[PDB]
C-alpha cells in the first residue's frame, strides 16, 4: 500500500522575547536511519517581519510555506500594500491547515515575529490547524526534551527563591536577546547529544523592528 | 495507489569545484529478474541538465516525455530559447517537485527517485533530489535507494561540507563516483556492471559516457574462502 | 533397567557411626600426602606426584587443580573421584554463582558447594 | 435512546418514552422528551443513533406542518405513518442512513378512531394495538399479551403501561431515568404529568 | 480535559482546565478552553481538536451575519443549532466535538446547549464534557442549587475543575472561570491549579489525603 | 542462489555461485555453498542458511559415526539421512539440497532433495532460485558420459546463465570435482564466466 | 550500531562503535559493544543488546569450561559452533548478531553469526544498522596481506563510516587487536572525535531553590548493639 | 494496553562528588484515573538503591524478589552486597524471563562501601545493562528527564548542590508527563549518612 | 460485576457493595453479597468476571481459614493483603489468570488501627484511606477527597458513603440495584441492614 | 503462455504456445495468441485474456482509423498505442504483450511491453510464464540477421523447452512470418517438437 506521508525528522524552537523573537532549527533532513542532506534550510523569512517553520514530512512542510509566502503576496496585491500583522498570519494558516483537515499537513508548524503593540510573538500550530499564542515552543522530534528545560530555564517553574522554601516563587524576570540564544544552543546541544536525528547544524532566525537577521552555528554529525 | 514493477536501481551524484557529476547503471530489473540490460537512466535535458532517475522504469518513461515535452514548450514563441531563456536545471527540478507532489496528493504517485544534475546560467552547481512522496533535498552528494547507504558515506569522504566543494577536481570527483559504482555491484543484488556517466561543467559544458563498465575488481582472495566455519577442504 | 538403588548406601551403624564415611576417611588415610600453609601474602598448597610407573608422564596427571582465577584444590586419596568433583566443582562456580553476580564466588561458598556435592553421596540413593 | 412504548386502547393512543440521555459514560440528562407533535392530532416518539434521531424526527415534523398550512387540511395518522415510512425506506439505500426508529400515535378525526403504528429505521411498518422499539418489547409484551383488551379506558391502558414500566425498571440492566408519558385522542395531545 | 457550564439564579458559571496532551506528552498548560464567539456567547472545547475552534469562530462569523441581517441579537437556542446543524453534515468524516453554547438573552433567560460532534443538541442546567467530567459533576450535583449567589457559584465551578485536575490525569494547567450576564459574559481570571490547589487545601480542610 | 550437480564418466562434479543476499543487499559475495559431508560425498545448498547449515552439520555428524562403526557410506546413504531430516521436519525448514558423490562400485550419483523431503536420483540436477532461467538451455545441453572438460564447460556456461538473469545469484563460479582421482576444487571468476 | 572485523597478516582485528540507542533516544553514550568469550577471543554485538551480552557471557562461560576440561586454548571454531547451535535452536527469537573474532593454536580466525544461526566466513566483515556504510569503506580499501597497522586503520576508518553516515551508530571507535602469539589488546575509545563542546551556560542552582516537605535519615546500616 | 505506561512513574539517579542521588515521583495510576499519591519507586538492600519504573505489580513483585535474594545473600556472603554485584544480579534475574519479562525499567544507585566510588545503572525490561557515568532516567517521562539531565548535569556537583539539580530535573519532567506527579521523593547518598527528601510539586 | 467502595475513618472500614447480578439483557438479582469473611476481623469484597470472582474469593477465605486453625491466630490485615496480592501476581501470568479486583478492609487488633487495600487482577496493591475499583472511582473520588477527614466518626463515614451511592445512582447508567454496607471494626463485622 | 518474437534478415517472425488455463484445468488447448492489429504488424499476447483481447481491438480500431487519415503506421506507432493503454490503465489491466511489425523501411522490429505500462525495442523478445525457462536458452542461441528456417527453428527450439517445462504452456505452437514477401502462418504439432 502507498503511504502518503513519511518523517523527515528535524527539531524547531520558538521564543518571544520581550522586544523581539527568535525561531530556531536544525539543519538535518533524513529518513530512517540516512541522512540526506547536513544543511537543508528549515526556518524561513516569508516577508513582512514573520519567520515561518513546518516540521515534520518535509513535502508538507514547503507546500505550506510555499503556500503562506504566495498568502502574504496576494494579501499586499488585494489590501494595498497592507503588512500582514503576526496574528492575522496565524489565523490565516489555520484556514490553510484547517482546509486539508481530512487529508492533513503532516507538520507541526511554528511562526514568529512582532505583535501590533511591538512586543514578540510566537504562534504554534498543530497539524489540522489548532493554535495558539505562546511565550515558548520547541517542535519537532526533540521537542520533549527541550520544552522541560525551557519550562525551568525561561518560565522558572519549580524554582523558589532562597531561605524562604517553597514560599516564594523566583520572579519572572525578562531575558535579553542574548539570553535567549545562549538557551537555545544549550536545548539543541543536549537533543544533539540525546536524539539521533538533531545534529549537523543549527539556523537560528531573530526577528526584531529592525528586520529578520540569521546567525548558524556548527552541531555534532554523528 | 500502484506497485512499481520494472525497476531501476541507485541513482548517484555529487558536486565538484566547476560542476557536477551524475552516474545510474544500465538495468531494468523485473523483481530478481535482471530483465532489461540496455536502460538508460540519465536523460539530458539541454546542455546544462541531466534528471537521473530511479525507480518504476514506466513511470521514468513518462516523466523522459514530459521533459521532451518541456523543451518542446520552452522553445515556443521565445527567440531566447538557445540563449537567455533558455531552461534551467532550477526550472526543469521545480517542475518535476511540484509534479510528484501532485500525484501523491492525490494517491497516484509516480514511483521514482530523481536526481536532477546540471549548472545554472551564473555557473552555479545545482544537485537536488525528489521523490514519489515529493520529499525534495540538496547535499553536496546525493544518491537514491542503495546509494544513499553505500556511494554517500563514500562520496562524503571527499567532498564532506560545502567548503570542500572547490578543493574537489573533476578527476576526484569522477575516480570516487566511479568507485561507488563498482562498490554498488559488489553489494546492491539488483545492480549491474554497464552504467552510464554524465559530467556537467561550466567551462566544458555537459560530456555523456555510454557503455562504461566496473574495472578493477577484487575476485582473487574468494579462492582461500571454504566452508561456513569448520570445514578445511 | 533403571537404577534400582533408590535407597542409602550409607546409614547408621548401632555404635552412631556412619560406616561408608569411615571407610572413605580409612581411603584417605592411605592416599598420598598433600599439604597447605597460609601465608599473609598468599596460600601455598603442595603433594608428592607418586608416578605410577616411569614410562607414565606425570606431568599430564595434575594432582593440583584451578578451580577459578582465584582458587586452587589439592587432595589425597582416590584420584579418580578428586577429577570428576574438580570438574563439578568448577561448573557449579559458574551455574550456582558467576551467571547470576558476574564475578567469580569467593573461597568458603565455593567450598560450601563442594561440600555439598560430597554430602548428597553420603546421603542420596 | 433506549425505551420508547406505545399503547393503543378504546378512544386513544399512549406513547411512553424514557428520560435518559446517555452519553458513553454519563447520563447528561433525566428529562428528555423524545417525542415530536407532527400535527394536532398525531404525535411521533422515536429512539435511535444520536443526532439521527432529533434531525430525522424534526424533518418530519416541518414537511406534515408544510402540508398542514398548504392544503388548510390535517393529514390521516395513516398518511402521515405512509410518508414516515417511504422517507425511512428511501433512507436506508443511502450513503449514510438515517438510524431512527419511531411510533407514530394519531387519533382519526375522520374515523374517530385511535391508531398506532410502529416503523423502524429500515422502512418496516406496522399498524399495531400495542408496540415498541429495541430490548423494550422483550419484556413488555408478555404483560401486554396477556392484560391488553381493545376496549380498555384510557386510565387502564395507563394502569398497564406502569406494570410494563415496572418490570423494565425491574429486570432492565439501563438506568432510564424513567418515562414521559403522552396522550393522543380526539382532543389532541396531552401530557401526563404525574407517573 | 475538563470543562463545566451550569445555570443558576446570576446567570451562567463557566469553567475549564488548561491541559492539553498528546499521548502521555503534555503538549501545553496554557490551552483556551472557552472560546469568545462573540461578547454575550461563549464556547467550551472538549473533543481533542482544532474541530470546536475553528468552527466556534465561524459560529461567531454567523451570529454577526444574523444579527446584521435581523437587527437582533442571535438567540443562544439558534446559535446552537446553526452549529449542530453544520456538524451534522459533517457526520461521520471524524469530527471530534463536545461542546456547550452558553448564552444570556431577554426571551430565553440564561441557556446552555450540549452540543455533540454526533449531531446531539441538548438544553439543561448543568454538563461536565471531556476525561475528567465525571470527576467535575460530582462536586457539582452534591453542593449545586438554583439560588447560589456569583461568588459561590464562581467558586463552586472552580473547585469542581480542581477536583478533576487533581484525579484526571489529563486534566490541569489552570482554570479559567466565566460568568455570562445578559449584559455579556464577565473573565474571572486564569488561576493556576498547583497553587489553587495547596490554597483549598488548607483554606478548605479538603483533600486530606494529600501530604501539603 | 543457483546450484547444479552434474555426472559424468569419472564421476561427478558439483557447482554453484557465491552470492548470498539478505533482501537486495548482498551479504555474502564471496559464499562457499559446497559443503561437505564425507570425503567424496558433498552437497549444494540453496534456502535458509541456518537451515541447511545446521542440516549439513547434522549429516556430516551421523556419516562420521557411520563410517565409525560400517565403514564408507554410500552416496544413497546420504542422501537418506538428508531426506530423513528434510521430510520429519518440513514444518520447520526451507532447505533445498543437492547430494552428490562418488563411490567406486556405484561411481557418480546425484540426488535432489526438494521443499517437500522427497528424494530424486538423477543424472543431473539443478536447484536455487536461478536455476529457473537453465531449465531449457541445460535440458539442451545435457549429454551422459561427458568428459571432465565437458562438464566443467557445462556447468560454467550453465550457472553463467542462471547469474546472469538472477539477481539473488552471482560473484564466482565455485565448483568440486568428485573421481577416483580424489577432490579438486575449481574456481571462476566474473571476468571469465561473464563473456562466455 | 556499527561493527567491523578484518583480518590482517598475523591475525584479526574488530572493532564497533559506542552509541546504544532506545528507538530515536541514545540511552548510552559511551556503551561498550566488544565482548571477550576468552582472552584471545574476542566478538562484536548488533541487534538485542541483551541477547548479545547474555549469548556470549553464556558461551564464554561454557568454552571456559571446556578449556579447561581439555587442558587446552578455546578455539574460535568451538565458540562459533557452540553460538550457532544455540542461536537456530531457538530460531532469530535470541537477536543476537555477532561477528566473532580470535586466535588460537590453529591460527587466526574471523566469522559472522545471524540470530537465526547461519555462520559465514571472510577476511573482512560488518555487522548492523551501519554494516553498509562501512562495508563501503571496506570494499574501497580492502586488500590482501594488510599489516597490523593498516588493519586498524581499515577497521576503524568502516566504524567512522558508521559513525557520521548512520543514526543508529555514533560517539566512540572501540578496538581489539587479537595478534598470533601475543596477548589480545583492548583498545577502549580507540578514537574519541565526538567530546560534546563545553555549554554557554551553568545550570547550577542556588542552594535552597527547591521546595522541600519533609527530611529524615535513612537507616542503611543494621540493627545495633546494646 | 502497553504494560510499561497502565500505572506510569519515573526514576533518576545522578552521581556527584562522593556521593549518588536517586529520585522518583509518587504517582500510581490506571490510565487517566490517579489512584495512590504515596507509591514509592526506590527501595533498598542495605546500602544498595533500587528504582523501579513501570507495570507496578512487577514493581512490587521485584523488590520482594530483591529483598528475598539480597536477604540470602547476607547470610551466606557474611556481608552486605555492593552496587556492582547487585547490578549484575538485577540483569541475571530480568534475563531469566527472557521470554515472558517483568515490564520494568529499573535503576541502580549506591557508593561502594570498600573503594567509596560512586556507581549507578540503569537497565531495559530485558536485562541489558547501561551502566553511565552520569546519569540514569527511566519512565513514562524518560524523554523528558533526558533532555533536563543532559542540560541541567554537570560532574563533581557536592551533596546539597545535586540534590538541586537531580530535583528540579524530576520535576520539570514530571509536569510535562501526564502520568507523573502527584509528589515526589530524592535520596542523597554518602558514604555512611543517606537523607530522604519529599518534594512539594503541582497535584494535577 | 459492578461497584465495590471502600472508606477507612477512625476506628474503623465500611465497605459498600453493589446487589445486582446481570447477565446478558437481565438482571437475574438484586440481592447478591459481593464479600467473603476471611478471618473475624478481616473483610473482602470483590468484583471482575463471573465465576472468576467467587471462586477465587472463595479460594481466599479457605486458605486463611487454614491459617488461623494451624497456628490458632489471626493474620494482620496486611499480611492478608500481601497474601491476596500476591495470589494475582502469580495468577496474572498464568494460563488463564483469575480477572478478579478486591478491597481488603480489616482491623489490626495488635495495632488498633482500621486499614483499607485495594488490590487490582493485575497484583496492584495499595493501601488507602478510601478506595474503589472500575468506574466507582470516577464518580466518587472527586466527593471523598472534598469530604474525607482522618478523624471521622462511623455515622460521618456512613453519610459521605451515602453522597457518593447516591452520585453514582445519578450519573452512572447502569442499574446497580442499591449496595449492601458492611463495618469492620474492633469488635468483629456486621452488616448494616438498612440503606 | 510462452510467446516470442523474433527478428531477421527478412523480417520478423511471432510464435505462441496454444493453451489457455482456468487452474490446472485446460480451457483452450488449440488457442490463436498471435493476433492482428494491422496486415504485417501483430502481436502476442500474455495475461488476461479478456485484457489483452480487450485492448488489441482498441488497438486494431485506432491502426484502422489511422490508416483512414495517415496511411500505414509504423511498427512503433503501433507499440505506442499498445503502451498508452496498459500505461494509462495499469491498475485494472494485468497484460504482457509483445508487438511485431514489418515496414519496408525499418525492416522487423520487435517491443515488448510488460506489466507496468513501458516499452522495450529489442532484437528479440519472450514472454508469458513459460518464457522464464528458456532466458537462457534464448540468449545463447539467438543471432541477429538469421535466415528464415535458422529463426523457425530457433523459435520452434525454444518455445518447445518453455512447453515442456511450463504446464501452464502447451498444445501447437503457432508461428507468423512477416516480411516483404507477405504473411505466411505456421503451426507444428507435439509429435513434432517434443521429439527435439
Ligand atoms: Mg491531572
Ligand atoms: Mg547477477
Ligand atoms: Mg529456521
Amino acid at each position: 500500500q502507498f503511504n502518503p506521508y513519511g518523517d523527515n525528522g528535524g527539531t524547531i524552537l520558538g521564543i518571544a522575547g520581550e522586544d523581539f523573537a527568535v525561531l530556531a532549527g536544525d539543519t538535518r533532513n533524513i529518513t530512517d536511519y540516512s541522512i540526506n542532506s547536513r544543511y537543508e534550510p528549515k526556518v524561513f523569512d516569508c516577508g513582512d517581519n514573520i519567520v515561518m517553520s513546518a516540521n515534520g514530512f518535509a513535502a508538507d512542510g514547503d507546500a505550506l510555506v510555499k503556500r503562506f509566502k504566495n498568502s502574504v503576496k496576494w494579501y499586499h496585491f488585494d489590501h494595498n500594500d497592507k503588512k500582514l500583522s503576526i496574528n492575522s498570519a496565524a489565523r490565516n494558516i489555520q484556514h490553510l491547515l484547517y482546509g486539508k483537515r481530512f487529508f492533513p499537513y503532516y507538520v507541526h508548524t511554528i511562526i514568529a515575529g512582532l505583535d501590533e503593540d511591538g512586543k514578540g510573538a510566537v504562534y504554534s500550530f498543530d497539524p489540522v490547524g489548532s493554535y495558539e499564542r505562546e511565550q515558548c515552543r520547541a517542535g519537532g522530534a526533540a521537542a520533549s526534551l527541550i520544552m522541560p528545560f525551557l519550562d525551568n530555564q525561561v518560565n522558572f517553574k519549580n524554582q523558589y527563591e532562597p531561605g524562604t522554601n517553597g514560599k516564594v516563587k523566583k520572579p519572572l524576570k525578562y531575558l535579553s536577546v542574548e539570553e535567549v540564544i545562549k538557551l537555545v544552543r544549550d536545548s539543541f546541544t543536549s537533543a544533539t547529544e540525546r536524539h539521533i536525528q538533531v545534529g549537523d547544524g543549527l539556523e537560528i532566525l531573530i526577528v526584531t523592528k529592525d528586520g529578520v537577521r540569521k546567525e548558524f552555528y556548527e552541531l555534532k554529525r554523528d | 495507489t500502484q506497485q512499481p514493477i520494472v525497476t531501476g536501481t541507485s541513482v548517484i551524484s555529487m558536486k565538484y569545484d566547476n560542476g557536477v557529476i551524475i552516474a545510474a547503471d544500465n538495468l531494468g530489473s523485473y523483481g530478481s529478474l535482471l530483465r532489461f540490460n540496455g536502460v538508460e537512466r540519465l536523460i539530458p535535458v539541454g546542455d546544462n541538465t541531466v534528471v537521473g532517475i530511479s525507480g518504476d522504469i514506466s513511470d521514468m518513461q513518462h516523466i523522459e516525455r514530459l521533459l521532451k515535452d518541456l523543451v518542446t514548450e520552452n522553445a515556443y514563441d521565445n527567440p531566447l530559447a538557445d540563449a537567455e531563456e533558455a531552461l534551467e536545471p532550477s526550472y526543469i527540478f521545480e517542475y518535476l517537485a511540484t509534479v510528484m507532489y501532485q500525484r501523491r496528493s492525490k494517491m497516484n504517485p509516480l514511483w521514482n527517485a530523481i536526481i536532477v544534475a546540471g549548472v545554472q546560467s551564473n555557473g552555479d552547481q545545482f544537485l537536488r533530489y525528489v521523490n514519489l512522496l515529493g520529499v525534495t533535498y540538496s547535499s553536496p552528494t546525493l544518491a537514491t535507494g542503495f546509494g544513499a547507504h553505500m556511494a554517500n558515506p563514500l562520496l562524503r569522504k571527499v567532498v564532506d561540507r560545502e567548503s570542500d566543494i572547490p578543493k574537489t577536481t573533476v578527476q576526484v570527483a569522477e575516480e570516487a563516483i566511479v568507485n561507488a559504482m563498482r562498490v554498488l555491484y559488489y553489494r546492491d543484488a539488483r545492480s549491474s556492471r554497464n552504467f552510464s556517466l554524465a559530467i556537467i561543467d561550466k567551462n566544458t559544458g555537459l560530456t555523456f559516457k555510454k557503455n562504461l563498465q566496473v574495472e578493477n575488481m577484487k575476485w582473487d582472495f574468494a579462492k582461500d574462502i571454504k566452508g561456513y566455519g569448520t570445514q578445511k577442504i | 533397567m533403571t537404577d534400582r538403588y533408590s535407597f542409602s548406601l550409607t546409614t547408621f551403624s548401632p555404635s552412631g557411626k556412619l560406616g561408608q564415611i569411615d571407610y572413605a576417611l580409612t581411603a584417605v588415610k592411605q592416599g598420598v600426602t598433600s599439604l597447605g600453609i597460609k601465608a599473609t601474602n598468599g596460600v601455598v598448597i603442595a603433594t608428592e606426584k607418586k608416578s605410577s610407573s616411569p614410562l607414565a608422564m606425570s606431568e599430564t596427571l595434575s594432582k593440583v587443580s584451578l578451580l577459578t582465577p582465584d582458587i586452587g584444590a589439592v587432595y589425597s586419596g582416590m584420584g579418580p573421584d578428586y577429577r570428576v568433583l574438580v570438574d563439578k566443582s568448577r561448573k557449579v562456580a559458574h551455574t550456582s554463582y558467576k551467571r547470576i553476580y558476574g564475578e567469580y564466588p569467593p573461597t568458603k561458598l565455593l567450598v560450601s558447594e563442594v561440600a555439598k556435592i560430597m554430602q548428597e553421596a553420603t546421603q542420596s540413593g | 435512546m433506549d425505551i420508547i412504548l406505545g399503547i393503543r386502547v378504546q378512544d386513544s393512543v399512549i406513547l411512553a418514552s424514557s428520560k435518559a440521555v446517555t452519553r458513553g459514560i454519563s447520563v447528561l440528562k433525566d428529562s428528555d422528551d423524545k417525542t415530536r407533535q407532527l400535527s394536532p392530532h398525531t404525535l411521533m416518539s422515536f429512539a435511535g443513533e444520536a443526532g439521527d434521531t432529533v434531525q430525522f424526527a424534526e424533518y418530519i415534523q416541518a414537511n406534515i406542518q408544510l402540508y398542514s398550512i398548504r392544503e388548510d387540511y390535517e393529514l390521516s395518522p395513516q398518511a402521515v405513518s405512509s410518508f414516515v415510512r417511504q422517507e425511512l425506506a428511501k433512507s436506508i439505500r443511502s450513503r449514510r442512513p438515517y438510524q431512527v426508529n419511531v411510533l407514530i400515535g394519531g387519533y382519526d378525526k375522520k374515523k374517530n378512531k385511535p391508531e398506532l403504528y410502529q416503523i423502524d429505521y429500515l422502512g418496516t411498518k406496522v399498524e399495531l394495538p400495542y408496540g415498541a422499539h429495541g430490548y423494550s418489547g422483550f419484556y413488555t409484551f408478555s404483560l401486554l399479551d396477556h392484560h391488553y383488551r381493545p376496549d380498555m379506558t384510557t386510565e387502564e391502558g395507563l394502569d398497564l403501561l406502569k406494570l410494563c414500566v415496572q418490570e423494565l425498571e425491574k429486570r432492565m440492566p439501563m438506568d432510564f431515568k424513567g418515562v414521559i408519558v403522552k396522550i393522543v385522542d380526539k382532543d389532541g395531545i396531552r401530557q401526563v404529568d404525574d407517573f | 480535559t475538563t470543562t463545566l457550564a451550569f445555570r443558576f439564579q446570576g446567570g451562567i458559571i463557566v469553567a475549564v482546565d488548561s491541559r492539553a496532551t498528546a499521548g502521555n506528552w503534555v503538549a501545553s498548560q496554557t490551552v483556551k478552553k472557552v472560546i469568545e464567539i462573540n461578547p454575550f456567547l461563549l464556547g467550551t472545547m472538549a473533543g481533542g481538536t482544532v474541530d470546536c475552534q475553528f468552527w466556534e469562530t465561524w459560529l461567531g462569523s454567523q451570529c454577526r451575519l444574523h444579527e446584521l441581517r435581523e437587527k437582533e441579537r442571535i438567540s443562544v437556542a439558534a446559535a446552537s443549532k446553526i452549529l449542530s446543524n453544520l456538524v451534522y453534515q459533517y457526520k461521520g468524516a471524524g469530527l471530534s466535538m463536545g461542546t456547550m453554547i452558553c448564552g444570556y438573552t431577554r426571551k430565553e433567560g440564561p441557556t446552555i446547549y450540549y452540543v455533540d460532534s454526533d449531531g446531539t443538541r441538548l438544553k439543561g442546567d448543568i454538563f461536565c464534557v471531556g476525561s475528567g467530567q465525571t470527576f467535575a459533576y460530582g462536586v457539582l450535583d452534591s453542593n449545586y442549587k438554583w439560588d447560589l449567589s456569583v461568588e459561590d457559584a464562581l467558586y463552586l465551578g472552580k473547585r469542581s475543575i480542581l477536583a478533576a485536575a487533581h484525579r484526571d490525569a489529563y486534566s490541569g494547567g489552570s482554570v479559567n472561570l466565566y460568568h455570562v450576564t445578559e449584559d455579556g459574559w464577565i473573565y474571572h481570571g486564569n488561576h493556576d491549579v498547583g497553587e489553587l490547589f495547596w490554597k483549598v487545601k488548607e483554606e478548605e480542610g479538603s483533600f486530606n489525603n494529600v501530604i501539603g | 542462489t543457483s546450484i547444479m550437480a552434474v555426472t559424468f564418466k569419472d564421476g561427478v562434479i558439483l557447482g554453484a555461485d557465491s552470492r548470498t543476499t539478505t533482501g537486495a543487499y548482498i551479504a555474502n559475495r564471496v559464499t562457499d555453498k559446497l559443503t561437505r559431508v564425507h570425503d567424496k560425498i558433498w552437497c549444494c545448498r540453496s534456502g535458509s542458511a541456518a537451515d541447511t547449515q545446521a542440516i549439513a552439520d547434522i549429516v556430516q555428524y551421523h556419516l562420521e559415526l557411520y563410517t565409525s562403526q560400517y565403514g564408507t557410506p554410500s552416496t544413497e546413504t546420504a542422501a537418506s539421512v538428508f531426506k530423513e531430516l528434510c521430510y520429519e521436519n518440513k514444518d520447520n525448514l526451507t532447505a533445498g539440497i543437492i547430494v552428490a558423490g562418488y563411490d567406486d562400485k556405484n561411481k557418480g550419483e546425484v540426488y535432489t532433495i526438494p521443499l517437500g523431503g522427497s528424494v530424486h536420483k538423477l543424472p543431473y540436477a539443478i536447484a536455487g532460485s536461478g536455476s529457473t532461467f537453465i531449465y531449457g538451455y541445460c535440458d539442451k545441453n545435457f549429454r551422459e558420459n561427458m568428459s571432465k572438460e565437458e562438464t566443467v564447460d557445462f556447468i560454467k556456461h550453465s550457472l553463467s546463465q542462471a547469474i546472469k538473469w538472477d539477481g539473488s545469484s552471482g560473484g564466482v563460479i565455485r565448483m568440486v570435482v568428485l573421481t577416483a582421482a580424489g577432490v579438486e576444487r575449481l574456481i571462476f571468476y566474473p571476468d571469465e564466466y561473464e563473456q562466455l | 550500531t556499527t561493527i567491523v572485523g578484518v583480518k590482517f597478516n598475523n591475525g584479526v582485528v574488530i572493532a564497533a562503535d559506542t552509541r546504544s540507542t532506545q528507538g530515536p533516544i541514545v540511552a548510552d553514550k559511551n556503551c561498550a559493544k566488544l565482548h571477550r568469550i576468552s582472552p584471545k577471543i574476542w566478538c562484536a554485538g548488533a541487534g538485542t543488546a541483551a541477547d548479545t551480552e547474555a549469548v556470549t557471557q553464556l558461551i564464554g562461560s561454557n568454552i571456559e569450561l571446556h578449556s579447561l576440561y581439555t587442558s587446552r586454548e578455546p578455539r574460535v571454531v568451538s565458540a562459533l559452533q557452540m553460538l550457532k547451535q544455540h542461536l537456530f535452536k531457538y530460531q532469530g527469537h535470541i537477536g543476537a548478531y555477532l561477528i566473532v573474532a580470535g586466535v588460537d593454536p590453529t591460527g587466526s580466525h574471523l566469522f559472522s553469526i545471524h540470530a537465526h544461526g547461519s555462520t559465514d566466513v571472510g577476511y573482512y566483515l560488518s555487522l548492523g544498522s551501519g554494516s553498509l556504510a562501512a562495508m563501503a569503506v571496506l570494499e574501497s580499501h580492502w586488500k590482501q596481506d594488510l599489516t597490523k597497522e593498516e588493519a586498524i586503520k581499515l577497521a576503524s576508518d568502516a566504524i567512522q563510516a558508521g559513525i557520521w553516515n548512520d543514526l543508529g551508530s555514533g560517539s566512540n571507535v572501540d578496538v581489539c587487536v587479537m595478534e598470533i602469539g601475543k596477548d589480545a589488546e583492548y583498545l577502549r575509545n580507540y578514537l574519541t572525535p565526538n567530546v560534546r563542546e563545553e555549554k554557554q551556560k551553568s545550570y547550577k542552582f542556588p542552594r535552597g531553590t527547591t521546595a522541600v516537605l519533609k527530611e529524615s535519615i535513612v537507616n542503611i546500616c543494621d540493627i545495633q548493639e546494646e | 494496553s502497553d504494560p510499561s505506561s497502565i500505572n506510569g512513574g519515573i526514576v533518576v539517579a545522578m552521581t556527584g562528588k562522593d556521593c549518588v542521588a536517586i529520585a522518583c515521583d509518587l504517582r500510581l495510576g490506571s490510565q487517566s484515573l490517579g489512584v495512590s499519591n504515596k507509591f514509592e519507586k526506590i527501595f533498598h538492600y542495605g546500602h544498595v538503591f533500587l528504582g523501579i519504573t513501570g507495570l507496578a505489580t512487577d514493581v512490587t513483585t521485584l523488590n520482594e524478589m530483591f529483598r528475598y535474594k539480597t536477604n540470602l545473600y547476607k547470610l551466606k556472603e557474611e556481608r552486605a552486597i555492593e552496587p556492582e554485584t547487585f547490578t549484575q544480579l538485577v540483569s541475571s534475574s530480568l534475563y531469566e524471563r527472557r521470554f515472558g519479562p517483568y515490564f520494568v525499567g529499573p535503576v541502580v544507585a549506591g557508593i561502594n562501601s570498600k573503594s567509596g566510588k560512586p556507581f549507578i545503572a540503569g537497565f531495559d525490561l530485558i536485562g541489558c545493562i547501561d551502566e553511565a557515568k552520569d546519569f540514569i532516567v527511566s519512565g513514562t517521562a524518560s524523554d523528558q528527564l533526558f533532555g533536563m539531565c543532559e542540560s541541567l548535569y554537570e560532574p563533581n556537583l557536592e551533596p546539597e548542590d545535586l540534590f538541586e539539580t537531580i530535583s528540579q530535573a524530576l520535576l520539570n519532567a514530571a509536569d510535562r508527563d501526564a502520568l507523573s506527579g502527584w509528589g515526589a521523593v530524592v535520596y542523597i547518598i554518602k558514604k555512611d549518612e543517606v537523607v530522604k527528601r519529599y518534594l512539594k510539586m503541582r497535584q494535577d
